């Protein structure tokens, strides 16, 4: 999962000086210093408050499969907050099911597929 | 190696992190109660880098050839160490994490990989020639990229489309099935002899490579090995 | 008869938006029960957790 | 208004890098100060 | 016009079934943040009690 994480912010990093000044580029370059900004305030961790593996692979995998591009980014925090509150109270089988199966070859199974975009699909829904 | 070399046979030898030899040479020193030079470094900093790569040298019986690896200092080339051991060197392998990245395996950056052989009067007029007309259409690192980047490549660039392709190519070609990697990657390694090299290299830049799309010259020995590709 | 067609249609989608709402509100019912009965269970094996390493 | 920007710019660039030159010279004679302590005090 | 007012009570219905969905679970939530609390605070009392029999 951290693979496409890595890629882009070093992109968005390297995009960032024409951020910085030019307000002509194409929407694609704006898409993508978005796609960066929702990736650095995901990062953003408060004190205290540490994410197992099952956590972290569930939140990146919802932010680099495009599930997060509508969400503005000053709401990011608190829209990955509300998620694990979802995972952690809604549905455990998935977080269960995610941590079982961290060690396969291929991670992203069919059926690790399902069940958490299906989670995502029901926390974007009925919430904003 | 020194053994095998006077037992006649050619011989690699690899040195790792040859600052690290500077670096226990000046604690030596500093133990030893010399006085400090230049930054803390020992005294007889040139002897002894002199000492040990004066016996990495071709004779008439056998040679040794060296590949060292050098680690500076936070990116500090003025540090004393790293000067020492460039007074010692031949060339350069700038070994690119980007390049890496683009799955090229070899990772060695066409740019900032130098060499003092690279001259009409040691490896032949035509092997400078063809190393010189690449790394030229690179010289720029294809400095075009900007362009595209802030323009949508103007939807027209005349020549540099063709120069960009030909780099683009070139930059693809560079990599090189490897014998080690062949279990692991499953494809058989492909060694190239450096006439092959210039020859396949001058084909391409004359434009032989032309009419070929990418992911052709990705992976390939020879470019006669990317015609029978092409063709099959 | 397109305005015919436009009112079917719009019988028709209203008919689906109540449908869709019932729904709606019938997931929001399982998942305030789920909700609800998890974080008791986590609770109570945290009250737990709190007595055994007590002990 | 491009050329009075950039004369602006190019003003402010060179102002820059005299006040930039003076604080490298700073550096540069704290750098040798250094040094010559090390090695000074190395030799006693 | 039939089409413009089928969109607008498609989106109000809809939207009103989502405003009572968060409206239900905003108060399931509620109902189970104050019984944890009063979970964790039974154990919290039973567990000082237990400190006190080793003292």
């Amino acid at each position: 999962v951290a693979g496409k994480l890595k890629g882009e912010l070093a992109q968005f990093r390297d995009l960032a000086a024409f951020a910085q000044f030019a307000s002509d580029l194409d929407a694609t370059t704006k898409a993508q210093i978005e796609r960066g900004q929702r990736l650095q305030e995901l990062l953003k961790q408060p004190q205290y408050q540490p994410l197992p593996v099952e956590d972290q692979v569930a939140v990146l995998y919802a932010a680099t499969n495009n599930y997060l591009d509508d969400v503005p980014v000053p709401l990011i925090t608190k829209w990955r907050d509300d998620f694990l509150a979802f995972l952690r109270t809604a549905h455990p089988e998935v977080r269960k099911l995610i941590y079982d199966n961290r060690l396969d070859r291929k991670f992203p199974t069919p059926e690790v597929k399902e069940a958490l975009e299906a989670a995502i699909k029901e926390f974007k829904a009925t919430s904003n | 190696a020194e053994y095998f070399r006077d037992e006649g046979r050619d011989i690699l030898l690899f040195i790792d992190n040859i600052f690290r030899f500077v670096q226990a040479g000046s604690e030596v020193s500093s133990l030893l109660g010399r006085m400090p030079s230049q930054v803390g470094y020992q005294p007889t900093l040139g002897t002894e880098m002199g000492e040990l790569q004066e016996r990495i040298t071709s004779t008439k019986r056998g040679s040794i050839t060296s590949m060292q690896a050098v680690y500076v200092p936070a990116d500090d080339y003025t540090d004393p160490a790293p000067a020492t051991v460039f007074s010692h060197l031949d060339a350069t392998i700038s070994l690119e994490r980007s390049i890496a990245e683009r799955a090229i395996f070899p990772a060695v950056d066409p740019l900032a990989s130098t060499s003092r052989i690279l001259d009409p009067n040691i490896v032949g007029e035509e092997h400078y020639r063809v190393a010189q007309e690449v790394k030229r259409v690179l010289q720029r690192y294809k400095d075009l990229k900007d362009i595209i980047a802030i323009l949508g490549m103007e939807e027209l660039s005349d020549e540099d489309k063709l120069t960009v392709q030909r780099a683009r190519k070139i930059e693809l070609f560079f990599s090189q099935p490897f014998t080690v990697a062949q279990q692991f990657t499953g494809r058989p390694g492909k060694y190239v002899p450096v006439k092959k090299t210039v020859e396949s290299f001058a084909r391409l830049l004359n434009g032989e490579g032309d009419h070929i799309p990418e992911s052709f010259f990705y992976m390939q020995g020879d470019f006669d090995d990317v015609l029978a590709a092409y063709e099959a | 008869e397109q305005l015919a067609n436009a009112r079917r249609d719009y019988e028709a989608e209203i008919a689906r938006a109540r449908q869709e709402a019932a729904k709606i509100v019938a997931q929001a019912q399982e998942r305030a029960k789920q909700q609800e009965a998890e974080i008791i269970a986590q609770a109570r094996r945290e009250a737990e957790r709190l007595k055994e390493e007590a002990r | 208004a491009r050329m009075v920007a950039m004369r602006n710019a190019t003003n402010n660039a060179k102002d820059l890098v005299r006040d930039l030159t003076l604080s490298f010279n700073k550096a540069r004679q704290a750098a040798i100060t250094k040094e010559v302590s090390e090695i000074a005090s190395g030799a006693a």
